[PDB]
RNA sequence: AGCGGCCCCCGGCGCGCCGGGCCCGGGUCUUCCCGGAGUCGGGUUGCUUGGGAAUGCAGCCCAAAGCGGGUGGUAAACUCC
RNA sequence: CGCGACCUCAGAUCAGACGUGGCGACCCGCUGAAUUUAAGCAUAUUAGUCAGCGGAGGAGAAGAAACUAACCAGGAUUCCCUCAGUAACGGCGAGUGAACAGGGAAGAGCCCAGCGCCGAAUCCCCGCCCCGCGGCGGGGCGCGGGACAUGUGGCGUACGGA
């Protein structure tokens, strides 16, 4: 039974909502369990970074997040090859791989390539056993710095550009932005039907010629 | 090799050859019992393709099962209730005959655990399937690293729970714009978190 | 002049340069190798043809094309599969005429 | 019938075998040995 | 009415050829078990 | 998705060094203002704006907004 | 209360000593596979779904192909992606 | 007219293993309502819910695309926030009702068959010697039995590759 000028509402309580309620009373213990697990893992993997392997750069899909950049899941097998790395040992260095990916550009590829090459510069690989065969670092650096990193590795951050001031020429003052947009929508809308009436016009031009 | 030539053959289930054979075997099996053991397969390639290796510890049974739908089991019709639910005849059970057959064999043979199955015959009122079974405690299977996954206490009675190829179909599992239930793992679990209210502390 | 990068029309999009390489020829599935072809045409002479496609080859000798397609479409399903099939069965009759009339 | 269940359950009578299983789990189902002599 | 592709497994040989055929192939039989052990013994013994 | 903005609330995307160092040194400075950086796509002509020859970059424009800018002695630029 | 003490057992983490296994990598040419059937798929029916000229599931009928097959949220044909 | 075989098929207090029943808060699969709301009621809602029958573990299930998308593109599954009381369904009436993208917890990928090469290069049981024996294993010698060519093991599975 309604009354003077309120809202109309539709609440979703006509079921038995009451056997199935959920309390967030275990919120802190859930936090506490994780730390002791998150610490202990990093103690298990002693010098290795706690966050995990390295992850790549990846742009976000849609028109809304068209512009931003984030961290992905795996380097592709194309871009590894360019670095000269095998898809089997990389998992052991700390490198991530997903082979479901593609590449439909070149400027994406060169960036993640240049990321990998800095990585192996800043890497440190211990020898298995005291002998020092190929790709085994010197004891000097191997003792000084052998410690974990805190947080992610080579973090992703969105850079911007700075187009400096410049003088406005006349080629720009005499540009008609709005009208060009309106023309553009139109041509994309009538691109097909024009040709079809034109083709039919030309397919009767033969009748005019015959 | 040869298992290919055989394969394209069985894809032609209407030539004079296969019409002959199947008509002949259904005669035969129809005379035997409802459940009996077979010594060896009738579709060897298919069985190899599901995971039948030819060693001792693997088994083949054959099964008969009657066709049709499901009559609502009650007295003389007369379901006591709404007009929507006066339905007794044009009703269609929610699992396939193939998975039904696996179930009988699992219940009759309790130690033996069930791998998968396939089709070999058809008739007006019967339909015949073969079923592939395993003995877990035979040492040939215990000592082989690549098939002792099933000697764990967890892969009991797969047929009773929907975990073969023929059981996984009826549940409805997939990834796309077509399923959207079973996002959790199953229909119940989706129903829960959607019809479950979450009351935080602070709000 | 002074064309800018529009965001709409026939030619839109933040412009880039493409890379070109081998494709994932996982996309090369369902293609016809010679050894596999030797199989299917061998089994064809051994087992033979089915009754509906047999019924159809009558209509095609008498050049009743339209009815052939509709029969097959009822008896199979989709328009496409029918169109492909009708052309196969015609080629079958071609070798027949080619082989016999000499 | 909740009541009808709870009058005959696993926890109602003697449990003359489970009572020790609980005591044996607490050490690891050891067997075949003794403590140190004296 | 038995079709031919099955029927051709009833047009078979007679006595006089099958004996010649079996009598021949009895010379080209595979390696018997423990005829194989002897073979290996003698074979890897040839390293001296 | 098309977040909108007017002209009055445009010089606030940039700091105060910019707007003051313009109208100064008399080179034809005419700074550059990206809206897609600060989370906006289309430009709208609600208000007015003070006399400096600014440049703007945005995906879309409106008719009156394009006018006011050229009226003050600036320009408009499109991007993808 | 205490980076307090004494005793007993069970842990695991690593260095020694024989046994047996394994002789097991990566850059330029010719062949291979194009791969899993009463199954996809299509009709008609019944239950279900937000899924609407049929989301999903099952019965009965018909029943495939191999530069093919599926998807591309309005039925159908013709074509490009 | 005795032996080899399987179409095959029964028997034994034969030697050696196994399954059944119980609890059932959390989990998986089937089956499955009426009160009630609509100020009446028959579709709808209550509800894929109570009751009912099965089957388990310390978690279970799902799971490494016959995907999402239309972007300068992402990239197994699972839980949280949000998208959202929205798009859509509906005696278009009472009423119902999701997904993607974005940010986080955690993060790990891999085997077969079929094509194809390798003197079946492979497995089980009894016998004897030696270590080890209370989660019955290892090493060696038996012209000792058996399964297997109606296909056992090594190389190798679309990450496109081999
Ligand atoms: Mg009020
Ligand atoms: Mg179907
Ligand atoms: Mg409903
Ligand atoms: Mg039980
Ligand atoms: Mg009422
Ligand atoms: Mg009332
Ligand atoms: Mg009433
Ligand atoms: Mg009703
Ligand atoms: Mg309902
Ligand atoms: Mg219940
Ligand atoms: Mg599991
Ligand atoms: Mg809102
Ligand atoms: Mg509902
Ligand atoms: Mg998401
Ligand atoms: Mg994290």
């Amino acid at each position: 039974a309604p009354s003077r000028n309120g809202m109309i509402l539709k609440p979703h309580f006509h079921k038995d909502w009451q056997r199935r309620v959920a309390t967030w009373f275990n919120q802190p213990a859930r936090k506490i369990r994780r730390r002791k697990a998150r610490q202990a893992r990093a103690r298990r993997i002693a010098p290795r970074p706690a966050s995990g392997p390295l992850r790549p750069i990846v742009r976000c899909p849609t028109v809304r997040y068209h512009t931003k950049v984030r961290a992905g899941r795996g380097f592709s097998l194309e871009e590894l090859r360019v670095a000269g790395i095998h898809k089997k040992v990389a998992r052991t260095i700390g490198i991530s791989v997903d082979p479901r990916r593609r590449n439909k550009s070149t400027e994406s590829l060169q960036a993640n390539v240049q990321r990998l090459k800095e990585y192996r510069s800043k890497l440190v690989l211990f020898p298995r056993k005291p002998s020092a065969p190929k790709k085994g670092d010197s004891s000097a650096e191997e003792l000084k710095l052998a410690t974990q990193l805190t947080g992610p590795v080579m973090p992703i951050r969105n850079v911007f550009k700075k187009e400096k001031a410049r003088v406005i020429t006349e080629e720009e003052k005499n540009f008609k932005a709005f009208a060009s947009l309106r023309m553009a929508r139109a041509n994309a809308r009538l691109f097909g039907i024009r040709a079809k009436r034109a083709k039919e016009a030309a397919e009767q031009d033969v009748e005019k010629k015959k | 090799g040869a298992y290919k030539y055989i394969q394209e053959l069985w894809r032609k289930k209407q030539s004079d050859v296969m019409r002959f054979l199947l008509r002949v075997r259904c005669w035969q099996y129809r005379q035997l019992s409802a459940l009996h053991r077979a010594p060896r397969p009738t579709r060897p390639d298919k069985a190899r393709r599901l995971g039948y290796k030819a060693k001792q510890g693997y088994v083949i049974y054959r099964i008969r099962v009657r066709r049709g739908g499901r009559k609502r089991p009650v007295p003389k019709g007369a379901t006591y209730g709404k007009p929507v639910h006066h339905g007794v005849n044009q009703l269609k059970f929610a699992r396939s005959l193939q998975s039904v057959a696996e179930e009988r064999a699992g219940r009759h043979c309790g130690a033996l655990r069930v791998l998968n199955s396939y089709w070999v015959g058809e008739d007006s009122t019967y339909k015949f399937f073969e079923v592939i079974l395993i003995d877990p405690f035979h040492k040939a299977i215990r000592r082989n690293p690549d098939t002792q996954w099933i000697t764990k206490p967890v892969h009991k009675h797969r047929e009773m729970r929907g975990l073969t190829s023929a059981g996984r179909k009826s549940r409805g599992l997939g990834k796309g714009h077509k399923f959207h239930h079973t996002i959790g793992g199953s229909r119940r679990a989706a129903w829960r978190r959607r019809n479950t209210l979450q009351l935080h502390r602070y709000r | 002049a002074l064309r800018y990068p529009m965001a709409v029309g026939l030619n839109k999009g933040h412009k880039v340069t493409k890379n070109v390489s081998k494709p994932r020829h996982s996309r090369r599935r369902g293609r016809l190798t010679k050894h596999t072809k030797f199989v299917r045409d061998m089994i064809r002479e051994v087992c033979g043809f089915a009754p509906y496609e047999r019924r159809a080859m009558e209509l095609l000798k008498v050049s009743k094309d339209k009815r052939a397609l509709k029969f097959i479409k009822k008896r199979v399903g989709t328009h496409i599969r029918a169109k492909r099939k009708r052309e196969e069965l015609s080629s079958v009759l071609a070798a027949m005429r080619k082989a016999a009339a000499k | 019938s909740a009541k009808a269940k709870r009058r005959n359950t696993t926890g109602t009578g003697r449990m003359r075998h489970l009572k020790i299983v609980y005591r044996r789990f607490r050490h690891g189902f050891r067997e075949g040995t003794t403590p140190k002599p004296k | 009415k038995v079709p031919p592709a099955i029927n051709q497994f009833t047009q078979v040989l007679d006595r006089q050829t099958a004996t010649q055929l079996l009598k021949l192939a009895h010379k080209y039989r595979p390696e018997t078990k423990q005829e194989k052990k002897q073979r290996l013994l003698a074979r890897a013994e040839k390293k001296a | 998705f098309c977040p909108t903005v007017n002209l009055d609330k445009l010089w606030t995307l940039v700091s105060e060094q910019t707007r003051v160092n313009a109208a100064k040194n008399k080179t034809g400075a005419a700074p550059i203002i990206d809206v897609v950086r600060s989370g906006y796509y289309k430009v709208l002509g609600k208000g007015k704006l003070p006399k400096q020859p600014v440049i703007v970059k945005a995906k879309f424009f409106s008719r009156r907004a394009e006018e006011k800018i050229k009226g003050v002695g600036g320009a408009c630029v499109l991007v993808a």
